[PDB]
DNA sequence: TTAGAGAATTGGAGAGTGTGTTTTTTTTTTTTTTT
DNA sequence: ACACACTCTCCAATTCTCTAA
């Protein structure tokens, strides 16, 4: 499957 | 010196000095651009007068400052039930009574985003009515559709209200009863007037269409009408 | 089919309306001044090639403008042959 | 099947009462618990059900079930706060066998359900699908564990290691030496649970705290504070100290190899360092909130939203452009601004790291994290006493191992001692810039030839197996080298190690570096700009210079320079120097102007100069119309001089022989 | 070191589908029948 | 039937990779 996490989310 | 932002200027002062004898037929053809022009102008000096004789006064709190001209004294006076439909977009000047006024009304001037995901934030500009919502948050790692959100509590806003001025006795037609026209009015000149004054005003005849649905976007034929006062004595 | 797309291309570049334009009016179009600051000097040059662009090719915004031009700019043979033309005339 | 699944969920939840219980005749309201029996069963089956099972397994479905009857918070803690408060009593005064046995297996459980988590594209689908709800769980074991009695447990743990400590090592058997690796095992995964990452499957485009915590159970800052009480850093220290002589250095150095990692992670040296006070900066940021505000203002119409007339633009050859607002009458610049804003497009868009926790390498490390001011000086404390007594004893054992392992590695490993190295090294070195008590003597392990070497290689073999993630660790840790160098040689063998470090094998790596930057993130291209600021200056103080600085200058090193710069918001007021620095390198010592003559520095030279970007008063101001004047005056000579620039303006260089020299000069 | 031939990933054009729409006072001025 | 909101699908534009001169 296509799991990918919020690498960018830094806020 | 007495720290204020507005200036009168009734216009046959405009017709006394030779190099400003048109600039008074094109205010009254094209009122928006040339108070705009004039006021832009007006801020300029302020700000030349404090740099060139080299004063005190903190260029800071003139350059945050918003300063406004209104025009008065423009010509004679208009019957309300002759204004006609070649009069749209000009000055024009009216004698009459006030009947009532609607409390004051928040106008939205200046919109606030931030983005759900990032909490990227953004200030957007007003015009013509229509909010300029972004397509995308434009943080650059976070370049996401959907993904900005208005907080209506963190906008900016301003103070709208409408008069309603009736027919002054002395122009009504033979066997007939008076009529009334509203005006828009803002700022500075809003909670002025009461019921039962007598006053003359100036400002922009305008018009506008006007929705048969809530739903969509279908426009009726006919087009509301009202003034738009920037002077009132 | 769906209509093709429309695209900046070397042809538009070295159309009579592209490049040649530049070289016949920049010499004239921009001056720069001492008596005036970094800051205006420099915005001042940038009028030109922004109003170019868009009398050029207006899809698109002026970075895209210039970002789209390097690729065609580093590839097409025909518009690197008028470029050497321009630096052989000047060897002339 | 499910209920098969319930089954065994029963089973756990029996298990979790045949387990004991507190005592309803005590009248003591409420007293502790009470302890059941078969209970070495109980512990040991439930052992394995972990490991003959769920790991045989590979399902994370044994731990949901010991969430779901709450084992860890339950029974484990209380087992082991009493059985230490007992023996506390007891030394106080100053089968029994039976209960230490105890003590040793609720520790070993409590090991297992906290240890850290791990997710690939060979684990089985069912911890695919648990990932997300067992860091939630993992959360709430952190903030039980630091809380109970102010976090008494952790005095068991280190308890359990000092019957170890007790005699002598000519003593200690096998199986004794995995007491003191599980102990510090643990710690690391206490320091380790942190918020979750979210993560889904992208099958179309479109907080994880639960409702039991809060950031102030989970910050670093809490961890220090339950420390320092319940004694943890005086073990660390004294352990880590004494290394050296004859604790079998095999089985320590390692694990706490990790712990300094795992909170030395998240901290800017410069927060540790002062360089009302708070009430003070508070205005001052006010008066930088009323700058901006004035910006805002200064593109604020007087009148209302529909106000508003209509502007025209004639061009040259009559061709006329309309545009609304009010503004757009009287400024120019404005008019041109918007009227191209309004377009649709973008050209869309091209993107490095994975597999490992938040760290330095893959997020913007310009946001602190924040101390009490009696955890300030602990923590002060604790690594100030580290390094002055353990750095170097602990470099030279790590670095000694891997050199002899360095083919078996594994990503991590390779990732810990890199931004080990760097942390301590630059640390030290800011303390002694700001003081003389401090001195450098304290991390000279770092230079000795062997870790040298080591780093180097690491750096190597990262690169050309194209590992971007270690490349860019072993840039931070060779950075930092460098730099230390360049503090030594300003006070004989420093020498020596200068000219193996510029062979010139690596001033071929170390010239390629910047060009394949360009691509990646914003970090590694501002690893890459400091690490060339140092490199070229070493040489520069070397006295071979001009075949070296040659090296550096081309096309693509300057795309990356540009690239990065034009970020200018989000950067620091430091790397900017840096930056312009270099542009003086390349425009006016070396003389090779034609590089910058190309348009999208134009552009940028605008934005960041205008009433827009750069303050009018910050330090950049200076470099930059210092720059740019120069700038144009060499640029209108160039264009009089010879008018085809005006088209060579948009264009790359090109790259012809007959022609291309004078091009470029 | 350039460039050109082949493969993979993504965008949005545009075609399609389903949907919603017409439509008991309480206070105040005036006429009328009732005591 | 007439504007809308929302879903589905195909096709080509684009960038990435490999090979040889
Ligand atoms: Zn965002």
């Amino acid at each position: 499957f296509k799991s990918r996490a919020l690498n960018h989310v830094k806020k | 010196e007495l720290g204020t932002s507005n200036l009168n200027l009734d216009a046959r002062n405009l017709l006394a000095y030779k190099q400003t004898e048109d600039l008074y037929h094109q205010l009254l053809n094209y009122p928006q651009e040339v108070i705009s022009i004039m006021d832009q102008t007006i801020k300029d000096c302020m700000v030349s007068l404090i740099v060139d004789n080299n004063l005190d006064y903190d260029l800071d709190e003139i350059e945050t400052k918003f300063y406004k001209v209104r025009p008065y004294n423009v010509g004679s006076c208009k019957g309300m039930r002759e204004l006609n439909p070649n009069d749209i977009d000009k000055l024009i000047n009216l004698k009459g009574l006030v009947l009532r006024s609607t409390p004051v009304i928040p106008d939205m001037k200046v919109a606030f985003f931030k983005c759900n995901v990032c909490d990227h934030t953004m200030a957007v500009e007003i015009d013509r009515g229509v909010i300029q919502e972004p397509a995308r948050c434009e943080r650059i790692d976070c370049n996401e559709p959907n993904s900005m959100s208005l907080i209506h509590n963190r906008c900016s806003f301003a103070d709208k209200q409408v008069i309603k001025l009736q027919e002054t006795p002395d122009f009504v037609p033979d066997g007939q009863t008076p009529h009334s026209i509203s005006l828009c009015v803002y700022d500075e000149l809003v909670d002025s007037c009461r019921a039962g004054d007598r006053i003359e005003v100036t400002g922009t005849f305008r018009s506008i269409p006007i929705r048969a649905n809530s739903r969509q976007r279908v426009l009726k034929s006919l087009y509301k009408t009202y003034v738009d006062v920037v002077h009132v004595k | 089919k769906r209509r093709p797309q429309v695209k900046l291309t070397a042809e538009k570049l070295l159309s009579d309306k592209g490049l040649p334009y530049v070289l016949k009016n920049a010499h004239k179009r921009i001056r720069i001044s001492s008596k005036k600051n970094s800051y205006d000097n420099l915005s001042n040059i940038i009028q030109f090639y922004q109003l170019w662009a868009h009398e050029l090719f207006p899809k698109a915004k002026f970075k895209d403008f210039m970002k789209i031009c390097q690729t065609v700019g580093k590839t097409d043979p025909v518009l690197r042959e008028y470029r050497v033309s321009l630096f052989r005339d000047e060897m002339g | 099947a499910d209920f098969s699944l319930t089954v065994l969920r029963a089973r756990i939840a029996l298990l979790a009462t045949a387990i004991g219980g507190p005592d309803y005749t005590s009248q003591i309201d409420p007293p502790p618990y009470k302890l059941g029996d078969d209970c070495l069963a109980c512990l040991k089956d439930l052992k394995r059900w972990f490991k003959l099972v769920d790991d045989q397994q590979k399902r994370w479905d044994v731990a949901m079930a010991v969430a779901e009857y709450r084992i860890l918070t339950d029974d484990l803690l209380p087992i082991l706060i009493d059985w230490e408060n007992k023996c506390s009593l007891a030394a106080k005064l100053a089968n029994k066998a039976y209960y230490d046995k105890i003590a040793l297996n609720c520790l070993q459980l409590l090991v297992l359900m906290t240890w850290p988590l791990i997710v690939t594209e060979q684990s089985s689908s069912n911890q695919i699908t648990l990932y997300g709800e067992l860091k939630k769980h993992q959360l709430v074991y952190k903030k039980t564990i630091l809380s109970m009695e102010s976090g008494k447990v952790l005095r068991a743990a280190i308890r359990l290691a000092l019957d170890v400590i007790k005699i002598d090592r000519l003593s200690r058997t096998p199986r004794d030496n995995m007491v003191l690796k599980l102990v510090l095992n643990f710690f690391r995964n206490v320091i380790a649970i942190e918020p979750g990452e979210f993560t889904i499957n992208t099958k179309k485009s479109m907080d994880t705290l639960p409702p039991n915590v809060s950031m102030d159970d989970i910050s670093l800052n809490t961890v220090i504070s339950s420390f320092h009480k319940n004694k943890v850093f005086g073990f660390l220290l004294t352990l880590t100290s004494s290394l050296s002589k004859e604790f079998d250095q095999d089985f320590i150095n390692i694990p706490l190899l990790e712990i300094m990692f795992y909170f030395t992670k998240d901290v800017n040296q410069e927060l540790l360092f002062p360089r009302t006070s708070a009430g003070f900066e508070l205005s001052k940021l006010l008066q930088k909130e009323h700058q901006m505000r004035k910006n805002v203002i200064k593109h604020t119409s007087a009148r209302h939203s529909r106000f508003g007339g209509l502007l025209s633009i004639q061009t040259p050859d009559k061709t006329r452009l309309t545009v609304s607002g009010s503004q757009a009458l009287v400024d120019e610049k404005i008019a041109l601004q918007k009227l191209d804003d309004s377009k649709k497009w973008n050209k869309r868009i091209i993107k490095a790291a994975e597999g490992l926790p938040n760290s330095l390498l893959n997020s913007q490390t310009g946001k602190a994290i924040f101390f009490t001011e009696s955890n300030g000086k602990h923590f002060k404390e604790f690594i100030n006493n580290f390094i002055d007594s353990g750095f170097n004893i602990l470099l030279h054992s790590v670095t000694n191992y891997f050199t002899t392992e360095q083919d078996r590695m594994v990503t991590l490993e390779q990732v810990e001692y890199l931004l080990f190295f760097a942390w301590f090294v630059k640390y030290q070195l800011l303390r002694s810039k700001i003081d003389n008590s401090a001195d450098i003597k304290q991390v000279s392990e770092a230079l000795k030839e062997v870790t040298f070497i080591l780093v180097s290689s690491l750096l190597r073999s990262a690169y050309d197996l194209k590992n971007w993630t270690v490349t860019h660790a072993g840039m931070i840790a060779f950075n930092e080298l460098l730099n230390l160098v360049s503090r030594t040689k300003a006070a004989t063998d420093i020498e020596f190690i200068v000219s193996r470090l510029f062979s010139d094998e690596r001033i071929q790596l170390l010239s390629n570096l910047p060009k394949i930057g360009s691509k990646y993130s914003l970090q590694f291209m501002k690893s890459c700009i400091e690490l060339t600021h140092s490199v070229l200056k070493v040489l520069e103080q070397y006295s071979n210079f001009q075949k070296v600085q040659a090296n550096y200058m081309t096309e693509p090193v300057i795309e990356t320079y540009i690239n990065f710069l034009e970020r200018f918001r989000e950067l620091e007021d430091d790397s900017i120097k840096k930056v312009f620095s270099f542009f003086h390198r390349v425009f006016v010592q070396a003389k090779e102007q034609a590089l910058l003559f190309r348009f999208d520095l134009i552009i940028l030279l605008r934005e960041m100069l205008s009433p827009d970007g750069l303050d009018r008063m910050s330090r950049s101001r200076k470099y930059v119309s210092q720059f740019s004047d120069y700038f144009l005056a060499r640029l209108k000579k160039r264009l009089k001089k010879s008018p085809a620039w005006f088209v060579g303006l948009l264009f790359p260089p090109l790259h012809n022989s007959e022609v291309g020299f004078y091009q470029r000069y």
